[PDB]
RNA sequence: CCCCGAAAGCUAUUUAGGUAGCGCCUCGGACGAAUACCAUAGGGGGUAGAGCACUGUUUCGGCACCGAUGCAAACUCCGAAUACCUAUGAGUACUAUCCGGGAGACAGACUGCGGGUGCUAACGUCCGUAGUCAAGAGGAAAACAAUCCAGACCGCCAGCUAAGGCCCCAAAAUCAUAGUUAAGUGGGAAACGAUGUGGGAAGGCAUAGACAGCUAUAGUCGAGUCGGCCUGCGCGGAAGAUGUAACGGG
């Protein structure tokens, strides 16, 4: 409840190198949700929201709610990719919990 | 004057410096660090000068980790010699720098003093740099 | 002056016939310095580790055995 | 020969008068050069002078934008060694306003005998009076 | 007047100003702090 | 079943296989239009020289 | 007068600006689908990248090993895209191959990409690969073999376009809509320096009154104020010899 991330679905036409670069130029961040008893789900997040969430340490230990459309996934942040030079977040891995 | 104790070969090809620094771009020893944002070459004299400046500023109150080591030899022709007649003699040693490469980390000093020391050190380097701090991930 | 400047003539090693091709008995399949490939069914081995066909058929490459060796064979 | 050339004996040179007060120098000079060359007539011929006569009044009131009044330089060279002379727009417009228009229109006219003949049809005067009332020029707003 | 490429404040009585497109530093306390970028 | 291919740029300085693809489609000059069968084999040649042809389906 | 049309490479040479065989050109004869492009299907690899499992090399800890951390043309536990070989197939194309007559050529150049050498110098030098020139005119780039567009059988006072352009020299918009710049930036240049001006995100304090100034924290004063981050376009750093001369000119 403390951390809520608003996301849109990332369809197959929004996957790959070119689509991801277009998204990051549009100031979005691709992310993947995986974990027990279900199939992986690809979503896109807001860079502003992600940076705001990462500024706080309790984000890395609490359970956060990712909402895409009506469905809601309760996940924990699992991995994060950053740009080597600019330190900007580039991709995120979330684990169902 | 950092330099390998032994090398398998004396002279190496020029090569091409391309790509980003995916390895060695995270803070792993200290709490605060300085990392390059532009590619280039770092010589042993430059490394020593930056280390001396940082150590003098921080008055040896903490630990300095140097994460760059110059292991690539660079040759030069004697002077007033024509082209050909073999490769030149080894003159100095460099480390290849890619954007994202962390150069120095500092442990056990206040952040303001560390930033002052890093600002003093950056003026001795041939490329642009930035300051980073340890994060969870 | 330099103390370097020598090299040997090329030896033209390598795979001569690839998988799926048809061969006639005696056709050389692989030229190799060591046994990078080993001889399977209907394939013979020369004194310099050359692999050659001993029957007419179709070349096939595979990996088999407890050591993970690369084999070439001829299917009739 | 179904495309005909204009004949010089049948060319009619009409007279016009133009006020330079508040005009931008280059944007007035382009129109002056166009009408001096005759590009505005359907009988235009590249080797024939078909243009009109243009009288310019209030020549010292012409304007430039930016800092060009102080920065735009006018050079000339006497052919003696080191004989490069230099002035600027502010001094030249106060002293010899006709030279400014002469340079501006000369630079936009063709560089040959026909161009020299073309530029003779421009009369530039500093004040608000001109001596060509006998030619009855019409007011042209450009 | 020091004419240099890098002009900075030296003390609290120094002021950075722009005159006719030139960056200058003027000090109310010490005249030796006067600087012009150039 | 069939599509129309028009050549829009010169082929004089293109790669050898690209010129051969144009010739195998049957195009001969700038502005030439041909009508060919819609098969994967023909579409391969079309897609290889996509940058100097225009296709009408 | 008509048709086709190279090469400046490999190998050897008392050979290196010569020559010979092969590669590349042309002509005659034989033979036709055996050829190529592309699509499917089969196949081997050790490069780009990456990694530390071997060989070397590197930093910091712990007790030669152990844990964190880098590097490699002559390192590899891994490993593409392309390229290369083979088979089948549609469409398109005078394609492949064999036998003979005649040659020329064996000084190359620039540009892009992958490299060695050099100083990540040279219109430098040596390879691989592709284009152009050589042996190729026309239009663009002020003028400019090798860049861009494009391949000139002859004639026309007809039309559409490519690169590139549309104020005048000089053909075509002083066209339309929305913003930015004030430096003639545009129309040469770095580390670095700075309340230049747009845009964006976040933070601190504030009408129980914030900042500056003023009166010896109290006090008049009556709205915003303060300091950083990302980003667009600008400023300084910026000295040479015949004459403005670093938009072709206006
Ligand atoms: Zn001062």
């Amino acid at each position: 409840a403390n951390f809520v991330l608003n996301a849109q679905a990332r369809a197959e036409d929004k996957q790959g190198k070119g689509a991801s670069r277009r998204l990051r130029r549009e100031s979005l961040v691709p992310a993947i949700i995986y974990g027990g008893n279900a199939e992986p789900v690809a979503v896109t997040l807001e860079l502003r929201e992600l940076v705001k969430a990462l500024e706080s340490n309790v984000f890395f230990e609490e359970v956060v709610e990712i909402k895409v459309g009506d469905k809601v996934e309760n996940v924990k942040i699992q991995a994060l990719q950053r740009h080597p030079a600019k330190n900007t977040p580039m991709h995120a891995d979330f684990k169902r919990a | 004057m950092l330099q390998p104790k032994r090398t398998k070969f004396r002279k190496v090809h020029k090569g091409r410096n391309t790509g980003l620094a995916h390895r060695g771009s995270t803070v792993s020893f200290g709490s605060i660090a300085i990392k390059a944002t532009e590619r280039g070459r770092m010589t042993a004299r430059q490394i020593e000068a930056a280390r001396r400046t940082i150590s003098r500023r921080i008055k040896r109150g903490g630990k300095i980790f140097i994460r760059v080591f110059p292991d690539k030899p660079i040759t030069e022709k004697p002077l007033e010699v024509r082209m050909g007649n073999g490769k030149g003699n080894v003159e100095y040693w460099v480390c290849e720098i890619k954007p994202g490469k962390i150069l120095y980390e500092i442990e056990g000093v206040n952040e303001d003093l560390a930033r002052e020391a890093f600002a003093l050190a950056a003026a001795k380097l041939p490329f642009k740099t930035t300051i980073v701090t340890r994060t969870v991930m | 002056s330099t103390k370097n400047g020598r090299d040997s003539n090329p030896k033209m090693l390598g795979v001569k016939v690839y998988g799926g091709q048809t061969v006639t008995a005696g056709n050389i399949i692989v030229r190799q310095r060591g046994t990078e490939f080993h001889a399977g069914a209907n394939v013979g081995m020369g004194r310099d580790h050359t692999l050659f066909a001993t029957a007419d058929g179709v070349v096939k490459f595979e990996v088999k055995g407890q050591f993970g060796r690369r084999y070439v064979k001829v299917e009739t | 020969m179904k495309t005909l050339s204009a004949k010089p004996a049948e060319v009619q040179h009409d007279w016009f008068v133009v006020d330079a007060t508040g005009k931008t120098l280059g944007r007035l000079a382009t129109e002056i050069a166009r009408r001096l060359r005759g590009k505005h007539k359907t009988s235009y011929t590249p080797h024939v002078d078909t243009g009109d006569y243009i009288i310019v009044i209030n020549a010292e009131q012409v304007q430039v934008t930016g800092n060009k009044a102080l920065d735009k330089k006018y050079y000339r060279h006497t052919e003696f060694p080191g004989g490069l002379k230099e002035t600027n727009f502010e001094k030249l417009v106060a002293h010899k306003p006709e030279e400014i228009f002469e340079r501006a229109v000369k630079g936009m006219l063709p560089k040959g005998p026909l161009g020299y003949a073309m530029i003779k049809k421009m009369k530039v005067y500093a004040g608000s009076e001109h001596p060509h009332a006998a030619q009855q020029p019409q007011v042209l707003d450009i | 007047m020091k004419v240099q490429a890098s002009v900075k404040k030296i003390c609290g009585s120094c002021k950075v100003i722009r005159r006719n497109g030139v960056i200058r530093v003027i000090c109310s306390a010490e005249p030796r702090h006067k600087q012009r970028q150039g | 079943k069939t599509i129309k291919v028009t050549q829009t740029k010169s082929s004089s300085h293109r790669l050898k296989n690209h010129k051969l693809c144009l010739q195998g489609l049957g195009l001969r000059r700038i502005g030439h239009t041909v009508e060919v069968q819609d098969t994967p084999s023909n579409r391969g040649m079309i897609n290889k020289v996509y940058y100097m042809v225009s296709v009408e389906e």
